[PDB]
């Protein structure tokens, strides 16, 4: 069969799967946003601007 | 005149009396007479917390807090001695009442600051 490294190419003439793996991949990075903003708002002091600011 | 069911639930019942517009006059003291408050109210409208300095040592400010514990803040039917002083002062000297109450207000980011709002011994 196909090797591992080349599992997606079904992809490449299923313009429906694609555009659902598409769907799919931008799911997992609006998630991600998601849960960055989450996780950094759970740890986040916002009480020093001057000296502990976020780039801190 | 109200009665308690038209005042129950509204939040009425958390407000103290106010007086109309026209209420500029004086009320007369005789300083051989004797006073008393009969009702003292006290409704705040805002609450505001002294911000810890950050380190910078500057002049902390009081900012806006949020009150979570609802109309429950009012101090009222405190009464006490209105006594006419020798230089003609008034002193109020507070002996009862309902004279505090327990108070949350919530700070920028959460922290909740609990208080004994209250004139006791005023
Ligand atoms: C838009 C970005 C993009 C896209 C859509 C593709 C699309 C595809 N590439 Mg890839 N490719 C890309 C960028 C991209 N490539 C880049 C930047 C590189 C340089 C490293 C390569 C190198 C590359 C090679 C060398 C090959 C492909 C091949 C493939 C195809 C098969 C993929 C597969 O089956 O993987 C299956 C992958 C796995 C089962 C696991 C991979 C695990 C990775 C290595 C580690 C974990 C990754 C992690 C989850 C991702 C985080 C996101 C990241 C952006 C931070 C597929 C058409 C193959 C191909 O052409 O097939 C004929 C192939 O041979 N690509
Ligand atoms: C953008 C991400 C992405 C997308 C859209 C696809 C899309 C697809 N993959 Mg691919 N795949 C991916 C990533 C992705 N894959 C990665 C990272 C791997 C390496 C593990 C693989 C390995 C893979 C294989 C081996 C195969 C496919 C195949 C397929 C297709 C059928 C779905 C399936 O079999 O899932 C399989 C893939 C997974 C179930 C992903 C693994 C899940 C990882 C471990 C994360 C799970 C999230 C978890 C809850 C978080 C963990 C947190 C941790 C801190 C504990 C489908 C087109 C199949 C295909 O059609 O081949 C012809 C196929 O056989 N995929
Ligand atoms: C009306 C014209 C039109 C429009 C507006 C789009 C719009 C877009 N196309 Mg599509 N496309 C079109 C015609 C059009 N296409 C045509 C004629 C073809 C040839 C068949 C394709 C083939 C195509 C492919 C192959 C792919 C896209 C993808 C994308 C999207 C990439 C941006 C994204 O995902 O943002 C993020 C999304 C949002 C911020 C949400 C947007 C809200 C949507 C539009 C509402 C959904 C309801 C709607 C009624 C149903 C789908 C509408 C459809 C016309 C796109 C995007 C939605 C890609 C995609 O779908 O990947 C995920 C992709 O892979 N398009
Ligand atoms: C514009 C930015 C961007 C781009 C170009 C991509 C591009 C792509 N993403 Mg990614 N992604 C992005 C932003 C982006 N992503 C963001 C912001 C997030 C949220 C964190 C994700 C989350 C994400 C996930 C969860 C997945 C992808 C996957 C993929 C690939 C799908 C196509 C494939 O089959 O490749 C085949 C794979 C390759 C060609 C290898 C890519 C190698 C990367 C560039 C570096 C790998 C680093 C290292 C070797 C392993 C990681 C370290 C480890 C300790 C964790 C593709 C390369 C999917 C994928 O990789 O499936 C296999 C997939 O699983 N993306
Ligand atoms: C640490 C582990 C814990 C994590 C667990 C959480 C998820 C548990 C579920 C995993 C088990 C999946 C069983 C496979 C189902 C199946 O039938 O596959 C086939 C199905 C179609 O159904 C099928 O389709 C088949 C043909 S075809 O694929 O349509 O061509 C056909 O054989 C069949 O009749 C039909 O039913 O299509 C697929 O290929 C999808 C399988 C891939 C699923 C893995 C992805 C999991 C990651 C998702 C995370 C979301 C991220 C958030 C973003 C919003
Ligand atoms: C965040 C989500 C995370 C989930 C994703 C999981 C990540 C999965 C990563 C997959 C990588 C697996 C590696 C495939 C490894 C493997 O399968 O290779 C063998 C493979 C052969 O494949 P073929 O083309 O021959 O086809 C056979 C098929 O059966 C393959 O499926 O070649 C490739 O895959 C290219 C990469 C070669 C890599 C060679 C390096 C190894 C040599 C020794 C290195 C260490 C010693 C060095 C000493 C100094
Ligand atoms: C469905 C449903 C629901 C729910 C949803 C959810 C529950 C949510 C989500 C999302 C999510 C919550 C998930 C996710 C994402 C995550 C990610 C995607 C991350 C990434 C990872 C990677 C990719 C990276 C790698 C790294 C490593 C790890 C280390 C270092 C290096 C690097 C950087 C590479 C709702 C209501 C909405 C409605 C609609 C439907």
């Amino acid at each position: 069969g196909l090797p591992w490294y080349r599992v997606h190419t079904v992809l490449i003439n299923d313009p429906g799967r694609l555009i659902a793996a598409h769907l799919m991949h931008t799911a997992l990075v609006a998630g991600w946003a998601g849960s960055m903003a989450l996780y950094e708002l759970a740890t986040f002091d916002p009480s020093d601007p001057v000296l502990n600011p976020m780039w801190r | 005149t109200l009665t308690y069911d038209d005042i129950v639930g509204t939040g009425l019942a958390n407000k103290c009396p106010t007086l109309d517009d026209t209420a500029r006059g004086a009320y007369p003291i005789d300083s051989s007479q004797t006073y008393r408050i009969a009702r003292l109210c006290l409704q705040p409208t805002t609450f505001l917390v002294k911000e810890e300095p950050k380190n910078k040592r500057q002049e902390a400010e009081f900012v806006p807090t949020k009150l979570v514990t609802r109309e429950t803040t009012s101090l009222d039917q405190i009464q006490g001695e209105l006594k006419v002083n020798s230089d003609g002062s008034l002193t109020f000297v507070e002996e009862d009442g309902i004279d505090f109450q327990p108070v949350t207000v919530q700070m920028a980011g959460g922290e909740r600051i609990p208080l004994l709002f209250t004139v006791k011994n005023l």
